[PDB]
RNA sequence: GGGAGACUGGAAUUCCUGGUGUAGCGGUGGAAUGCGCAGAUAUCAGGAGGAACACCGGUGGCGAAGGCGGGUCUCUGGGCAGUAACUGACGCUGAGGAGCGAAAGCGUGGGGAGCGAACAGGAUUAGAUACCCUGGUAGUCCACGCCGUAAACGGUGGGUACUAGGUGUGGGUUUCCUUCCUUGGGAUCCGUGCCGUAGCUAACGCAUUAAGUACCCCGCCUGGGGAGUACGGCCGCAAGGCUAAAACUCAAAGGAAUUGACGGGGGCCCGCACAAGCGGCGGAGCAUGUGGAUUAAUUCGAUGCAACGCGAAGAACCUUACCUGGGUUUGACAUGCACAGGACGCCGGCAGAGAUGUCGGUUCCCUUGUGGCCUGUGUGCAGGUGGUGCAUGGCUGUCGUCAGCUCGUGUCGUGAGAUGUUGGGUUAAGUCCCGCAACGAGCGCAACCCUUGUCUCAUGUUGCCAGCACGUUAUGGUGGGGACUCGUGAGAGACUGCCGGGGUCAACUCGGAGGAAGGUGGGGAUGACGUCAAGUCAUCAUGCCCCUUAUGUCCAGGGCUUCACACAUGCUACAAUGGCCGGUACAAAGGGCUGCGAUGCCGUGAGGUGGAGCGAAUCCUUUCAAAGCCGGUCUCAGUUCGGAUCGGGGUCUGCAACUCGACCCCGUGAAGUCGGAGUCGCUAGUAAUCGCAGAUCAGCAACGCUGCGGUGAAUACGUUCCCG
RNA sequence: CGGCCAACUACGUGCCAGCAGCCGCGGUAAUACGUAGGGUCCGAGCGUUGUCCGGAAUUACUGGGCGUAAAGAGCUCGUA
């Protein structure tokens, strides 16, 4: 990253479901390399919010990502030999990775004794806007906000 | 502060005199010291003029000082040892007295490296 | 360590392995034999200058194939020379054994001799400046040699201090494998302890 | 802005009074003392007082120097130009001496807004008699006097004459372009800067304003400290100033410049260096290494990166170098000089822990001169893992696979040295291009080598089997077949080759096409001059020193495995992305002769018997895996997790598993609930995870090391900070 | 008898004993210590110490200097 940026990964739609989120989360949830696992993880998880809601659960798992999907991020910024913690915008990308990072380890803590049952609820939650995912963008946005003072560097 | 001394061969009182010089340093480091090793080395050849080399290592929260010298004698060595230590532990401090002066500061004066750049407006000034 | 050396980073593109047989159970053995030759050769011939040591092995038969800026020396007139290296090789029980002594062509050219010469002439009384300068211009005036570079360290002139010189002529690249360098190692007895001399030389490329 | 005196102006700070007006103000890198809520800060009006004079205003003017700018008036000093009217050498310097002399300080009397030594708190700090913050007294201001020092410096005494120029700028006279407005331009006098000749200088530099060339007068120096100090004296209210030693001590102290190294100096770049992530270490148990302690001995070496799963790719005996004890000495092992011999040598018996000792059986071939064997006697001699890696060679690590390191000739410099190698651009690169008192060259960089990714020709066994025949389930199993893989030989293929655009039309760079692959495709091998007296006399060799009835050598036993601890690298976990049970699918690489070892049978299992076939593209390692997939069960518990510790019972290797091997079975069921400060690895077939193989090896302490494949992520905004 | 400054090897010792005018020599292989061979310079002398001159242009008349090495009084006026 000193001589530029790096080129990305285009990984591919998911075969099941065609769409480009879901293999993100896969390969999100993804341990040890162990893909089959991960697929199976989250096809249950799906096909269980499925059940729960009645609709499609590509729809849901959007709106989940929207209700925890954040904007503004703070970062410590080094100006004039001083740290201040600055809040800053968010990429699109940045904003998704982060989303979708969250989803699946405040699933990981939950206690519905299985991680499909617990990335299950943890989206479903998301989705109403209940998740303790969508309770740390609030603290996210909260802290950028309180600290708004600095954005001018 | 412990320390522990690893010597070799023959050198009586030298661990006992190096572990209760070393361990005074202990207030002088501005940060935790993790550890400390002190070891002590003798030449065997006798045209070595300065035979007996000392050497330290401490973990000041992460930080390596290390230093090493040479002597006639433990005695000599290790007193050595503590000066050579407690300049690099002086240089070391990064404190805000230590940094006070190195901090750009001076608005519109001295450049340094991480001096605030100037805000230029995007029309020449005329 | 900085340099591996010549002959071994070329070993299968530019030069030749200096015994040639094939063993599958009698590897070892094989081996043992070869040093015991190549050991007995060293010491027993050092007036003429030893270039090179081949072994070829065939069942009974073994070939022997030394060679010598001096083959006058090595030989008897009536063959006693010649009958004294049979009788101990056969002691080697090398089974039927039966030698091939050579001539090098132009001994200046050759890197093991040039080192032989540079330590005996040190060893005497020799300056090593002289010694190093005489060998050379002398491989540079041979009409195939492309660069040499000459090497000895150690307590040069029977200092307390060790020091390291050397001189270049020429083009000497030891990173380029086509380019054939022939090296050429030997140490010197002096009075006051052991100087090592290598010598390097390049005669152009071979494809 | 030369000096002195008198009078006087406006902005701003401070305070006081009165409105409006509320809850903070102030201060810092960040805060706290502090001020305010009794009405602060802010804002408006009025008032008092002191000090300094924004813009003009500068490398500009004046003064002998110190120094001097708000305005006006009064008094007063000097300078310059022109005319040359006047005197007619009246000049220059000046020991002593006199006067002036920044700031601080001292005295007496005033004044005191701001600032502010001292002094108080606050903060920072390990400590802060400091830096920073809030207050703040002398002092700073005026009058009249003392003091008499300054980096009072241009670190350059005064006067005079001469010695290339170019260009600013201040004051004044004058000829010619001529609008005559215009720095028009010139000439000349007096200042004040910059650049530059000759010349001078150790060099830096100075250079018509000399540090050049000379003449007159004055001051001062004679190695560094002691010391501008003591004693005496003079001056001063005091502080102190001036004049000014010696004893003793050192072999230097100094000036300029050069090459490095370094900087909490600057610029431009790089790297898993940071940032973004993923997984760890540090907490537990165990394995291994080290320190420390202990012991008869715990053999030795290795100590930041670059020592600490290192030398050790294999410590029960051996190894083994250490300890205890038991033997031996030309020796456990060589080769030579001598005397005596036909025996050395084995084979059994006994003693002994064994080394070893002893007893019984066997006895040389040449060829007469003796040779091979040993005996003892010997004698040279062997023998040391004994010392010094700061005496060495060899080998190796490291900066670092970083781009750098030098040389010949020339030129510059008294010289150390410099240039080339710097400058702009460019690259992974001292890679290249353009410039250039340099022109070239060498070692490095790169390429040539290996492997991997595509294709072509050749090629069919032990390897494939598509099309044909025989097959019995048991399959290329078999006859046959080159078709497809594959194996191993030869070759082609990536060269910015082409196109378009940026580019000095130059390097280079961006994008596109074609292609298996695009811009050194991926990974190796390859490590410049040197550094660190880095490591290694314990692979080896080796100078010198040391031991030689021993530090040499043989043997048994023990030790290298000791354990209150400390550090380091790992493995196994703390579980449900899991544990357990049953079924089931896919690799590569490698190894094998006194070795791999199959079928079968016997054990529950390590394993036992047995031996088919194999020097192996054939047989064995099973036909080869595990994670994976499918099904059941477990339901969040110190548990069906975790396996330590321990009791009992076995197997194998080995002469021998006590100290001190591995493995199997039954039982036992510890800590451990994801780990503080801190810290590590990693940019893609990578990390994470799963298994397989090899070396060493009788067995193994292997969880170590060296390889092989399976499944396979996240993230990189960007160089401010940490490291190199 | 290391260089100044004619004249070098061996043994003994090892940061000791000692040497030395200065630089500096002694750390098991010293041309510098001690002793022996050898050598050189002088020679009825040869060395050491003390003292004066020279080298010293280092008090510079012959024959030195003062920007930064020591050295221009803080600046003027002015007496001899």
């Amino acid at each position: 990253p000193r001589k530029g940026p790096a080129p990305k990964r285009p990984l591919v739609n998911d075969p099941v479901y065609g769409s480009q989120l879901v293999t993100q989360l896969v390969n999100k949830v993804l341990l040890e390399g162990k893909k089959s696992l991960a697929e199976r993880i989250v096809y249950g998880a799906l096909e269980q919010a499925r059940e729960k809601t009645g609709t499609d659960p590509v729809v849901t798992l959007k709106r989940a990502l929207d209700n925890v999907k954040p904007a503004l991020e703070v970062r410590s910024r080094r100006v004039g030999g001083a740290t201040y913690q600055v809040p800053v915008e968010v990429r699109p990308d940045r904003s998704t990775t982060l989303a979708l990072r969250w989803l699946v380890n405040f699933s990981r803590q939950r206690r519905e004794k299985t991680m499909v049952e617990r990335l299950a609820n943890e989206i479903l939650d998301a989705s109403n806007g209940l998740g303790a995912s969508v309770k740390r963008r609030e603290d996210t946005h909260k802290m950028a906000e309180a600290n708004r003072a600095f954005a001018h560097y | 502060m412990d320390v522990d001394v690893s010597t070799d061969g023959e050198l009586p009182g030298a661990a006992e005199y190096a572990r209760e010089k070393i361990g005074r340093l202990s207030r002088r480091a501005h940060r935790p010291v993790l550890h400390a090793r002190v070891r002590l080395t003798r030449h065997g050849d006798p045209a070595v003029e300065r035979p007996v080399i000392a050497q330290a290592n401490l973990d000041v929260n992460g930080r390596q000082v290390r230093a090493q010298v040479e002597g006639v004698n433990a005695r000599e060595a290790v007193d050595r040892l503590e000066a050579r230590l407690r300049s690099r532990l002086e240089r070391i401090a990064e404190h805000w007295e230590a940094r006070r002066g190195g901090v750009p500061a001076e608005a519109g004066r001295e450049w340094r490296h991480e001096s605030e750049p100037a805000r230029r407006p995007g029309y020449f000034p005329r | 360590g900085q340099k591996i050396n010549p002959h071994g980073f070329r070993l299968g593109i530019t030069t030749e392995w200096k015994s040639r047989w094939y063993a599958d159970k009698q590897y070892k053995d094989y081996v043992k034999e070869d040093v015991a030759i190549r050991k007995l050769l060293a010491t027993g011939l050092e007036r003429a200058g030893i270039a090179d040591v081949e072994i070829e092995r065939t069942r009974d038969r073994v070939r022997v194939d030394i060679h010598t800026a001096r083959p006058g020396i090595v030989i008897g007139r009536r063959g006693t020379e010649a009958d004294r290296i049979r009788a101990d090789l056969e002691k080697l029980t090398g089974k039927q054994v039966q030698l091939n002594i050579l001539e090098v062509k132009n001994p200046e050219s050759q890197a093991q001799l040039v080192a032989q010469g540079v330590a005996e002439q040190l060893s005497n009384r020799v300056a090593f400046r002289r010694a190093m300068r005489k060998a050379i211009q002398s491989a540079m005036r041979q009409p195939n040699v492309k660069g040499i570079r000459v090497q000895c360290s150690g307590r040069l002139g029977g200092a307390e201090m060790s020091r390291s010189e050397f001189y270049r002529e020429g083009r000497v690249p030891l990173h380029t494998l086509r380019a054939d360098i022939d090296y050429g190692l030997y140490e010197a007895k002096t009075t006051f302890g052991r100087i090592g001399v290598k010598v390097w030389i390049y005669k152009g490329d071979i494809v």
